[PDB]
């Protein structure tokens, strides 16, 4: 029926940048049929927030940074000087129609300068070696931007396929990363090897960090 | 002290049914309206049905029409949302919402979400193991939170007390069908001696509550 | 732009009958807006009562012989048992739009058994005379229907376009109306004539009814 | 107890102002919102505007844009339609109303009405006539002559006499002024000794009269 198209679906700015993000109505509706557009937001993990309600009322305790407006069919929602913690996800609400129906949402990221990664590597426990199954896993802290490789080796044997990654969100106050890369092996292939190596290439970084151990020492 | 908190979420067969209910304080659900909210798995947000309890009036939106119900009870300032036929396409948390005063369509507060997931396979708890403190003057360390399904868990620092450098995974499946993640935190290498830290460890599902001491390795 | 139309504008139906009072909008409009179409029940010198709300819902308090109903873009009002006290205008009201507006308004008359009017004549007081003014009056008194044809003459003269009439509400209890008719004469016409007669035509008459005085008898 | 009452109308020429109240009781205005209504004499209710007194929200009807403001003061209870521009056209009885609990597009309670009338004419006080009656029913009366603006109330022996009792609406003459008269039908075995007094009152000239109505000698 009656929609919200929010555009872009997603923008990156600088601390202190001015960004506007848009509503439009999906098509045409008389000027005599109210929309009441509300305006959220979303953090990573936690339930939408209000930040406007009909149109353009700022809702209690927002930051005053955060304002709406709207014309015609077309809403705006506008972060006057952008920080930090206002990375998040942006969904408007129309209510032309009951039921109401959100837009897409639009993810703001935060542009920032860039930090290598601290690199961290830990064998498998002795606990989970007991239950057969041997994982290492390597972590890369607090690092800009996103983009990273991480390659496993053990007793220089290249590791394909058997590893996975996971990222956080950028964070709410350094606008950084981290990232675990998990390499999971049977106990009896960790037992035959020696040197486990987890080798980071990031911009950040001027060659590629590397971090080892050797099992049993 | 406006609070919604809901309940009843957790893992449940295709074609199988759930309540989930939404308890609130702080003021009263007879002087306002309820609303349920979901949001499946990296999407966006779909409304679901809203509720006036004062006269038991409901609408609902199309996609579940038929298979929700919303009601409520006002002597419990509690209202619910039955789910039955649940579907693949249901599987998401779904979050509970109100109005306040007399200010219409502005969901001024929300509860935390609850997640219900639609599977054929079984629970199963995690295991924990100790990512221990083996870069200049801070050491890492932390808990690998292993083979559980379904999601989620949570993970705090001594009981709490410690959220400072602490980064915990977004979960990964693995090709068992089960989920894992790391919870790690970053703190003075000077700390290993003398201060403890554990990682409190929760999979509701299962039933499984683990605390457990990351200390340097013998 | 959108507008309710009700129907029909006007009627009478006996005390225990059905009522059904229509309201259309004005054009096709989505399923997905919602009217929230309300009744409002208008007795004379009277605001406004709420009789029905959100298309069906019945006020706090209101008859239950009053619901309301709809099936797309068509609402209606009905009133299961006509009592002489509904006599009113009864006014629908859409709030597809902001502004919400009204409906043109339906008059429900209580259709009773046919009464005939009381009829007096009343001379221009003394006190009157002195202002240089005649005003003669002609009461009908609690008659049923409301249509009355009343005619005025002076010496034989028909009077054409000297009168007016005020006709009183539909009693709430009895169903019926009164009537005056005010004849307006200079004070030197009203003494230069002598027979003053008003002459009622009603239904509840055989024959038209003369009540007449002469100017300065008792 | 909830209540709503309105006050402030009165004549006023065209091009004036004029300003309406509407004090609540029972509830506070700021729980809710508050609504104008009018009607023009032998009218349909046209809405004419709404607020939201907690954060100042309002809106109009296209046909008082420009000219009615709405407003409302939370801490006196109280809100106000200021009219500006008058023209012949908004005469009408004005009523406030609001919506209560959290049931939106619902005037459930609504004030007596305050009458707007706009005109050129002088406001000019009534001259009260005798209806003189001649073991039946007799009929008695009161010719209520030459006023304006509306209204007038009659009463019979100050509120005792009510069963009988016709007052007709008011006719407009063709000089401007209004006429009406009050009627009632008695034994005509009460005549001798019975007294019969109609109170008139036409509050918008200060007018009261109390006129005793007998059989002429
Ligand atoms: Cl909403
Ligand atoms: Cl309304
Ligand atoms: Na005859």
């Amino acid at each position: 029926d009656i929609q919200m198209t929010q555009s872009p679906s997603s923008l990156s700015a600088s601390v202190g940048d001015r960004v506007t993000i848009t509503c439009r109505a999906s098509q045409d509706i008389p000027r005599s049929i109210s929309g009441y557009v509300a305006w959220y937001q979303q953090k990573p993990g936690k339930a939408p927030k209000l930040l406007i309600y009909w149109g353009s009322y700022l809702y209690s305790g927002v930051p005053s940074r955060f304002s709406g407006s709207g014309s015609g069919t077309d809403f705006t929602l506008t972060i006057s000087s952008l920080q930090p913690e206002d990375f998040a996800t942006y969904y408007c609400q129309q209510h032309y129609t009951t039921p109401p129906t959100f837009g897409q949402g639009t993810k703001v990221e935060i542009k920032r300068t860039v930090a290598a990664p601290s690199v961290f590597i830990f064998p498998p426990s002795d606990e989970q070696l007991k239950s057969g199954t041997a994982s290492v896993v390597c972590l890369l802290n607090n690092f800009y931007p996103r983009e990273a490789k991480v390659q496993w080796k053990v007793d220089n044997a290249l590791q394909s396929g058997n590893s996975q990654e996971s990222v956080t969100e950028q964070d709410s106050k350094d606008s950084t990363y981290s990232l675990s890369s998990t390499l999971t092996l049977s106990k009896a292939d960790y037992e035959k090897h020696k040197v486990y190596a987890c080798e980071v290439t990031h911009q950040g970084l001027s060659s590629p960090v590397t971090k080892s151990f050797n099992r049993g020492e | 002290e406006v609070q919604l908190v809901e309940s009843g979420g957790g893992l449940v067969q295709p074609g199988g049914s759930l309540r989930l209910s939404c308890a609130a304080s702080g003021f009263n659900i007879k002087d306002t309206w309820i609303h349920w909210v979901r949001q499946a798995p990296g999407k966006g947000l779909e409304w679901v049905a809203r509720i006036y309890p004062t006269n038991g009036y409901t609408r609902y939106a199309d996609s579940v029409k038929g298979r929700f119900t919303i009601s409520a009870d006002t002597s419990k300032n509690t209202a619910y949302l039955q789910m039955n036929s649940l579907r693949a396409e249901d599987t998401a948390v779904y979050y509970c919402s109100r109005w306040g005063g007399f200010m219409f369509y502005a969901m001024d507060y929300w509860g935390q979400g609850t997640l219900v997931t639609v599977s054929s396979a079984s629970t199963k708890g995690p295991s924990v193991f100790p990512l221990a403190p083996s870069s200049g003057g801070t050491a890492a360390l932390g808990c690998l939170v292993k083979d559980y399904f379904p999601e989620p868990v949570t993970v705090s620092w001594n009981s709490g007390a410690l959220t400072s450098g602490v980064h915990t995974f977004p979960a990964v499946l693995q090709s068992s069908g089960l989920y894992s993640l790391s919870s790690v935190v970053t703190v003075p290498s000077s700390s290993l001696g003398t201060q403890t830290y554990i990682c409190n460890v929760n999979h509701k599902p299962s039933n499984t509550k683990v605390d457990k001491k990351v200390e340097p390795k013998s």
